[PDB]
């Protein structure tokens, strides 16, 4: 993916291109008259006596000082931008390479698992290993299940139904489980919840008590 | 055109100053491209356009004040439509581009190119309709799926169940919602109504966006008003210096005018670069808030509202975004006697 | 080629490029002037026998007449013709208001004193010009024509003379601590002192005759114009107008400006005249400068193809040839001013790119939701950018969707960290 | 006062340049206001004392 795509490291090459363009413009601004008789100090000095050469030399000085000031100001602005990007990169390295971040889309499209740093010219490349769900399936769901006079809510999961029986799974992976008392908790009766369905919550102690 | 408008004698002198206009144009072009990239980064997070929910029964939650209104020329929600009337260009000095800056209005005009002194306002790449469509897609994906549409394929879930998930997110069990569902829905609807009323009543509600416009018009009115300064020359008009003085004693006043106008342009470009950096920081923050709060539930404190974050809803506004942060706030405390542990046998 | 010259490169990459204006803008001129037809009284300023002395220089207000300054400008009878704030060649076409002509006589060494911002004896006590002065000073030698103690001056003025003022009082100047009793003593002298001009005394003391002409401007509609010819005004074309001395380049177009009768010029926020009242016919013609300059070319890259599209910023597709002055352009430029591929976007008129009804991702951002792309035979196509794929998850209460599988995906985030450390030796 | 310190002639000569003195004052005032905004943002988080 990195090799086939031509402009993969576009933002890393833009730094080099911008620096080169700025330096080339600064060099080329040394060939401008700025109003003087010539853009070469030696030509001004070798043709004019000092009282009249001072005017042209002052014009050249003003123009070149303006060019240098423009270069320094744009470099300060660009350095502020690069500092912001480097602070973001340092935060990303701290929170994603040295840990696991719960922030959404901070370190990739999907649930973050890990990240790997790779140095690159004038920057860093993070490879974000993430978890993406796939192969969804539609089930019938219920907020709670009404046992004999009691309302049962899933402890850590969700109630689904494959058409006739009811299971409790985890919300990020279809792992149906038999709805038992260790899977759910009771929070009242079957009157307040809107959408509560009738089912049976198996108790993993009655078979032991029978025998 | 700003420095030496349609004057060849002035253009030849301006050529002696090197590539300064080229640098100014490059900087302004970079600023404009960055301005487009800011909107693209904030709103074009997910590029799956989810249709506005047709089934308008979400267990009590209303959502009508934030979903698009079909009975409007533009598919803008009532809150969005109310937000678009609070940012005005009436006080902006460069409001004069109201001369139908899309193809002229009366005979030929040629405004926003050669009617002013070279200053133009390019149109944004993403129209307000496209930004509204992006916002509506985000809202529909949040309602139908929750946080699942920003981390993979969208997975449908009933809204009360998603609110139970988001209640579990902040450390409150599911039954707390499944029992007071009606109370929570009524509180949510009342809060949205209060938000609409407060936006409609307070005049300076959108002070952060307006203060941006007032900062970009004032920067432009200074640019035109500096064309009336002679900067030490005999006049502030090149057409009068050229029509009165001969070339050899006119190129000393034209040089002064050129230097002054170049200095004014450089000042404008520098201040605009700094302002663009500030706006880029704000746009990065807005993109982060859209990623971590519209597309998920954030545990960061005070990042997305005062309280325990439940969810958030985006609404496009002129040159910005308004997040409605729905949060859970404890209330009606009660004193109890507590112990670290309980000593059984 | 305009784009290649704007970037100073022979290879142009894909995208939109705003292009600088390299085209032939200027055209013919008009000299519309008022209807005044009478010669000014300039004859009795230079051919008069009587000339009041420098201490009592005589001033005349010339107004509401034409005056060929070339007849004075070509005569060889003058020696110094020093014009300040104006050029003698351009004195012809320029129409001034309320011209003033002062005349006097001085000596040879005193001619240099007649100049703005200069300290002397007559320049400080008899005739002082303003520090800034728009006009001319014409001094000519008249040695064997006026020499005789008639001419006098004010040797002893109190402090100095305010510019453009006269003082012919004969009171005796006080030049000491002793109060001046009234008669000239040791501390009192007569300011009115005369030097007898001699026919043979030396070049320095040879009499000179001096006339100062001051043309004040920006003082309501001007009257004293030159020997110009009122040409017929031409609208809807680039011109070089000279409306009562209001020189400028641009296009004159009939306007709806109210222009109350006393108002004559009209101006915009930048204090630039964007309208005029024609002196012949009281019609309002707003001035729109030529040299469009608002042009951006769309290039698929010179590596791919030499085809280009052209976007004119806010021009209307019908008015594209009227703007950019396509009549004066080269035939290769004229192909992009009109054709069968004109398309009016909210960002302007796009010529050379065919509009398609499909929607793809934005390749070259044109603006206002419109993008362009080089697609296949091959040509540049302009479309409306597609926001994204159109899906829909069917919301259904009591129904959930659960993933039965996963995917491990490795993304890639590039972040610049540092830039080149550079140093510049300022000296 | 910085450029033309107590001089009518210099002040009149400075008027030839445009709003080159109001612009600097506006920028400095904006910075000064932003400093107070920063201090309020960092510390005045919870208004209850
Ligand atoms: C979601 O909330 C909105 C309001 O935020 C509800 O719309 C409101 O519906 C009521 C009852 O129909 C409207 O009151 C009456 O409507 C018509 C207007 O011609 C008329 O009979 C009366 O003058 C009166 O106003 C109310 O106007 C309307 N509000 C708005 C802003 O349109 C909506 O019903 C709720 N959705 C539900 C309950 O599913
Ligand atoms: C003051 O009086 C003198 C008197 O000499 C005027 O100078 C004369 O001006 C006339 C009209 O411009 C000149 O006539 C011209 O002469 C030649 C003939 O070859 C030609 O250029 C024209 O066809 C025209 O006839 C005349 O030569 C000239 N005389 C001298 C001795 O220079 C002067 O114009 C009067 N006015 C002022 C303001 O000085
Ligand atoms: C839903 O799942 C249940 C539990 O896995 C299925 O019921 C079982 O079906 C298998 C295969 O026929 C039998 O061996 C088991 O005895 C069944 N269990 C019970 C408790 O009856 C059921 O068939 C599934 N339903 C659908 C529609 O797929
Ligand atoms: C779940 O089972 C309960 C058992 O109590 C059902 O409640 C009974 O419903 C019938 C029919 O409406 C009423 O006549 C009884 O009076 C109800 N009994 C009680 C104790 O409330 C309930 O309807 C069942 N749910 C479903 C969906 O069948
Ligand atoms: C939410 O689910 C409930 C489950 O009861 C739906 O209510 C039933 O809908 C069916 C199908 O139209 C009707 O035959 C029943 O009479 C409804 N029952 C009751 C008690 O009203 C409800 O329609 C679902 N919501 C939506 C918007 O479809
Ligand atoms: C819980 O007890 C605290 C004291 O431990 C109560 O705080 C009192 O609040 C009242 C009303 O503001 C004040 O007049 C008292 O001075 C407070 N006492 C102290 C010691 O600060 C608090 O109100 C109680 N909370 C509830 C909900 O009853
Ligand atoms: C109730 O708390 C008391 C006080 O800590 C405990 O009393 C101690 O009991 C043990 C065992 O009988 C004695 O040896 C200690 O002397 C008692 N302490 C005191 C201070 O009298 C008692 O064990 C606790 N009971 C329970 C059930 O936890
Ligand atoms: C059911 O799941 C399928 C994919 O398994 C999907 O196409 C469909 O939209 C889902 N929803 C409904 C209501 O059938
Ligand atoms: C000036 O004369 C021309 C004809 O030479 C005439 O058309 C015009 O109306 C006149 N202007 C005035 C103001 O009378
Ligand atoms: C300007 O464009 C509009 C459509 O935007 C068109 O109706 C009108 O005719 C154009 N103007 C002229 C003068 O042709
Ligand atoms: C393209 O769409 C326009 C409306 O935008 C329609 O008038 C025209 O017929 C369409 N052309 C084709 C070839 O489908």
């Amino acid at each position: 993916s990195l090799s086939s795509t031509p402009s993969a490291l576009g933002k890393l090459q833009d730094v080099v291109n911008q620096n080169a363009q700025a330096l080339n413009t600064l060099v080329k601004q040394l060939s401008s008259n700025f109003g003087a008789i010539s853009s070469v100090l030696n030509d001004i000095l070798s043709r004019l006596d000092p009282p009249e050469a001072e005017v042209q030399i002052d014009r050249l000085i003003t123009g070149r000082l303006q060019s240098l000031q423009t270069y320094v100001t744009q470099q300060l602005i660009r350095a502020a931008e690069i500092r912001a990007s480097a602070n973001l990169a340092a935060t990303k390295m701290s929170e994603c390479v040295l840990g696991q971040s719960k922030r959404v889309d901070f370190c990739g499209k999907g649930y973050h698992l890990m990240s790997f740093p790779q140095s690159a010219p004038h920057g860093v490349v993070f490879l974000h290993v993430t978890y993406v769900p796939a192969q969804e399936k539609n089930f019938t769901t219920a907020p709670a299940i009404c046992h004999d006079g009691k309302a049962h809510f899933p402890r850590e999961g969700v109630f689904v139904s494959n058409g006739t029986h009811w299971f409790v799974t985890q919300r990020n992976f279809y792992e149906p489980q038999i709805i038992t008392t260790d899977n759910t908790f009771v929070s009242g009766n079957c009157d307040v919840v809107i959408g509560i369905v009738n089912n049976t919550v198996y108790d993993p102690l009655q078979p032991e008590l029978d025998s | 055109m700003y420095i030496c408008g349609d004057s060849t004698e002035c253009s030849n002198l301006l050529l002696q100053y090197g590539s300064f206009c080229t640098q100014l144009n490059r900087a302004l072009t970079g600023i404009a491209v960055e301005q487009d990239k800011n909107t693209q980064e904030v709103f074009a997070q997910v590029k799956q356009i989810y249709k506005t929910p047709p089934i308008k029964d979400f267990g009590g939650f209303n959502f009508s004040q934030i979903l698009p209104d079909p009975s409007k020329p533009s598919k803008r929600s009532p809150i969005e439509d109310l937000l678009f009337n609070k940012v005005t260009l009436a006080d902006a000095g460069f409001i004069k581009q109201y001369g139908d800056c899309l193809g002229d209005i009366a005979a030929r005009d040629l405004i926003c190119a050669q009617k002013f002194n070279g200053l133009t306002v390019l149109p944004p790449l993403l129209t307000d309709e496209m930004i509204a469509q992006y916002t509506s897609a985000l809202l529909a994906g949040t309602i139908c799926s929750g946080w699942t549409f920003g981390a993979g394929p969208a997975l449908q879930i009933p809204f009360p169940m998603q609110m139970a998930y988001r209640f579990n997110g902040i450390g409150v069990t599911q039954n707390v919602l499944y029992e007071n569902q009606k109370l929570i829905a009524n509180q949510f609807n009342s809060a949205i109504g209060k938000i609409q009323d407060s936006l409609s009543s307070t005049p300076s509600a959108l002070g952060k966006l307006q203060d941006v416009v007032n900062q970009n018009a004032q920067a432009l009115n200074t640019l035109v008003k500096q064309l009336s300064s002679n900067f030490g020359a005999i006049s502030s008009v090149l057409n009068d210096i050229l029509s009165r003085l001969d070339p050899p004693e006119a190129e000393v006043q034209i040089d002064r005018l050129i230097t002054g106008r170049l200095q004014s342009l450089q000042t404008y470009v520098t201040q605009q670069l700094i302002r663009a950096a500030e706006i880029r920081a704000s746009a990065n923050l807005a993109a982060t808030k859209m990623s971590e709060c519209v597309l998920g539930q954030s545990k960061r404190v005070d990042f997305c509202g005062k309280g325990y974050h439940l969810m958030s809803f985006p609404q496009s506004a002129p040159h910005g975004v308004v997040f409605l942060h729905v949060t859970y706030v404890p209330a009606q405390e009660k004193n109890f006697t507590t112990a670290p542990a309980i000593c059984h046998d | 080629s305009e784009t290649k010259c704007t970037l100073k490169s022979f290879t142009v990459e894909k995208g939109i490029y705003q292009t600088s204006n390299f085209r032939v803008q200027p055209t013919e001129s008009i000299v519309r002037f008022p209807n005044i037809t009478n010669l000014c009284p300039f004859g009795e300023v230079f051919n008069a026998t009587r000339f009041a002395s420098v201490y009592a220089w005589n001033r005349k207000r010339i107004s509401n007449c034409v005056a060929d300054y070339s007849v004075l400008y070509n005569s060889a009878s003058f020696s110094t013709f020093k014009c300040y704030g104006v050029s003698p060649t351009k004195l012809n076409d320029l129409c001034f208001t309320n011209v003033y002509a002062d005349s006097f006589v001085i000596r040879g060494d005193e001619v240099r004193q007649i100049a703005p911002g200069q300290t002397g004896k007559i320049a400080d006590y008899n005739y002082k010009l303003p520090d800034d002065f728009t006009g001319c000073v014409i001094a000519w030698n008249s040695n064997n024509l006026d020499s005789n103690y008639n001419y006098l001056y004010r040797l002893f003025r109190k402090s100095n003379l305010k510019p453009f003022e006269r003082d012919i009082s004969t009171e005796i100047y006080q030049a000491g601590s002793t109060p001046c009793n009234g008669v000239e003593g040791f501390n009192c002298y007569f300011p009115l002192q005369s030097y007898g001009f001699q026919p043979t005394n030396g070049v320095g003391y040879q009499p000179y005759r001096v006339v100062v002409l001051s043309f004040e401007l920006l003082h309501a509609p001007a009257t004293v114009c030159g020997p110009k010819k009122s040409t017929n005004l031409v609208k809807n074309k680039c011109v070089n107008f000279n409306f009562n001395g209001l020189t400028g380049t641009g296009v004159l177009t009939e306007s709806n400006k109210k222009f109350l009768p006393f108002q004559q010029f009209g101006r915009d926020i930048a204090d630039t005249t964007d309208a005029v009242r024609d002196p012949q016919t009281l019609e309002i013609l707003d001035i729109t400068p030529c040299s469009f300059g608002g042009v951006s070319v769309i290039t698929p890259g010179t590596n791919t193809s030499n085809q280009v599209a052209v976007l004119y910023q806010d021009v209307n597709c019908t008015e594209v040839p009227v703007a950019i002055h396509a009549d004066q352009l080269t035939p290769t430029w004229r192909v992009y001013s009109t054709g069968s591929n004109v398309f009016q976007t909210r960002a302007g008129c796009l010529i050379g790119a065919e509009h398609v009804n499909n929607s793809y991702e934005c390749d070259i951002p044109i603006g206002a939701g419109i993008c362009a792309s080089y697609q296949t035979s091959q040509s540049i196509i302009a479309y409306t950018m597609s926001l994204g794929a159109e899906n829909s998850c069917a919301y259904s209460n009591n129904s959930i969707a659960i993933p039965t599988n996963f995917t491990i995906s490795v993304t890639t985030e590039i972040l610049p960290v540092s830039m080149t450390k550079t140093s510049v030796d300022c000296t």
